[PDB]
């Protein structure tokens, strides 16, 4: 899982 | 303090002031003054106040009584019951028919007050609009993030729009509605408990909602209820920075069909990581899932898609959450590439948009 | 192994066999002689469902994860055709353009309950068994070291079947004639088995066939066969729990009595739930108080002409009885302040309930 900010 | 009121006038007010409102925090403050009964509950962070007109003879005074017990007693009484109440000794006496109850009290003087504050921003809007703003984004709030401000909901005024934003760092929701009033540019963060309360007070009538924002508080008036909450400090992320700059790969699909396909595929996804793969090609979407036990799901759907082929991974629950929140006929997924976020919207409306970051 | 079946023809069976080490999480599937059989077990009890195969099929057996297989079937659209075939270590499920590959475990490793001989048998309407179980189910114990209480007595005598349940504090008994001469016999069905039996009864026109062995019980309804071990212990004798010839009889409206108890219970002790009754000529007064010295009083009209008396009891137990009865009028059969009370629907002696006296 990658992050938006 | 004495009043006599019909059960049907006390119930909704008691219900509204009673959730969740150390011992005295489990009590409601009752005040008879100037022909009105006021009922107040608080947790120190927020406060609900209801006013009830007294058309029967009454006498002034205030006390504090256990909230659940008093509500359960009133609710347990029969349809069309009249509830006579009078303070007596250290107890509050409740009478109806040949039912009598004696409740313990704590002093009204002991009941906490929220600090006084000044309204800086004010506007009115329909109940249905506030319902719309909250329901569109609520599910994307973080639950217990160490970044506390992400556990609440941003409420933002810009132009004549009221906007909600909710995000947990992995997915984001944003919804903007017009309210026909020139607003200042301004943003506040409402804690999750306050969002729950703000939502609870919307009965679904024609009663409009009146909002007042201070530097550290928000207040909402609807009908004869006033809800006040403290705000949350912190730097809420800017949704403008999160929306894909140019998601020119456009896929449209039926919402129910797409949801149920993801729902089935999710059954054979990793129980913790919930990863599914999307393969988009000319008017077709293939969804696949697999887990450590080497089990596999595959769904193929017809969609509208003219762009270039690509493959991308997502947490399926994040996608399902969006689709369940949308309640749409057709959905548009706006894509960039295999390693960038997807923007998701109802094909028919741009009022709400959802951004979801992919998985590797 | 191969079969093709309509979704709905699998769901009810799948539901039933899911009721009851990894293979215990699987269902045995068997295709043989035009029939698909589904079996779930927990080693103590077992449920077998049979479904007719009207489409072409091939024999064989396997076991598949129950919850995953059920969820996939339920997740497919209404009326879908579900094609199933073994393929290596996987079971392939296909419907429309939805495809799934589930892990399997060998049918050979699926455990069988020991074989046994039927010693007493009878048939009765489903509705009769449902009544017997529903009347008494709530009074069984949970995980009590007196293991024989964590179950329900099933007793045959003359032409009636009787259920008894008790947790060592309150007792329920229900007796119903079933139009067959029976041997005098009784067995204890474990509580999980009781619940599974209860839920197998679909409210329909199929008769129920019961077979009781020395250490087992079996129930046949239509396409379903339930088998369970019995609890190998000695049950208490309900005859000695029923108050012996209670001489005072009070009649009241069931809903009015229940709502009065429910309101009074609010100010009863949270741990022991004791409430007092004062019975006088056509009048009942119920009182409750708690350690905080809060007090409730309820007065209501009833039918009573015996001597004046008082008695206390656990209001939660009495509320449980009244919710089970769902009656119009209730009969409360009283003796004195130091004896138990027997409660029945005024319109039927089939079900009776015993609650102990409390000194308050
Ligand atoms: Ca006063
Ligand atoms: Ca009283
Ligand atoms: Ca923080
Ligand atoms: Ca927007
Ligand atoms: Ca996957
Ligand atoms: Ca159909
Ligand atoms: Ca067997
Ligand atoms: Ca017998």
């Amino acid at each position: 899982q990658a992050d938006l900010f | 303090m004495k009043f006599t009121v019909e059960r049907e006038h006390l119930l909704k007010p008691l219900q509204q002031v009673s959730g969740p409102l150390l011992p005295i925090l489990g009590n409601l403050l009752l005040q008879v003054a100037d022909g009105t009964l006021s009922l107040t509950g608080t947790d120190l962070e927020m406060e609900m106040v209801a006013r009830v007109a007294l058309v029967q003879p009454h006498e002034p005074g205030a006390t504090t009584v256990p909230a659940r017990k008093f509500f359960d007693i009133c609710r347990g009484l029969p349809e069309g019951a009249e509830i006579a109440v009078q303070l007596e000794g250290e107890r509050m006496l409740v009478r109806s028919g040949r039912s009598r109850f004696s409740l313990s009290t704590l002093p009204a003087a002991d009941f906490p007050n929220l600090d006084d504050w000044q309204s800086e921003v004010e506007f009115t809007l329909p109940q249905a609009t506030m319902k719309r703003l909250i329901e569109a984004t609520q599910f994307s709030m973080a639950h217990q993030d160490v970044r506390y401000y992400l556990n609440g909901m941003l409420f933002e005024t810009e132009g004549e729009e009221l906007r909600t934003v909710a995000t947990d760092g992995h997915r984001l929701a944003v919804c903007s509605m017009p309210i026909g009033q020139s607003l200042p540019s301004h943003s506040v963060i409402v804690p999750r408990k306050g969002v729950i309360e703000l939502m609870r007070m919307l009965d679904g009538g024609d009663n409009p909602l009146r909002v007042q924002i201070g530097s550290n508080n928000i207040r909402a008036h609807v009908g004869d209820f006033i809800f006040t909450s403290k705000l949350v400090d912190g730097r809420f992320p800017d949704y403008r920075r999160v929306l894909p700059k140019n998601p020119d790969k456009h896929l449209e699909a039926g919402c129910d069909l797409l949801k149920q396909a993801f729902a089935r595929a999710a059954i054979l996804s990793n129980e913790k990581f919930r990863g599914v793969r999307l393969y988009v090609s000319e008017n077709q979407l293939k969804i696949t899932a697999n887990n450590p036990e080497q089990e596999e799901a595959e769904e193929i759907l017809d969609v509208t898609y003219s762009g270039a082929e690509m493959e991308i991974g997502f947490n399926v629950s994040y996608v399902l959450d969006v689709l369940n929140a949308l309640k749409c006929e057709n959905v548009r997924m706006m894509l960039t590439d295999s390693v960038s976020s997807v923007q998701i919207e109802d094909a028919a409306s741009q009022s709400a948009a959802y951004v979801v970051m992919p998985m590797r």
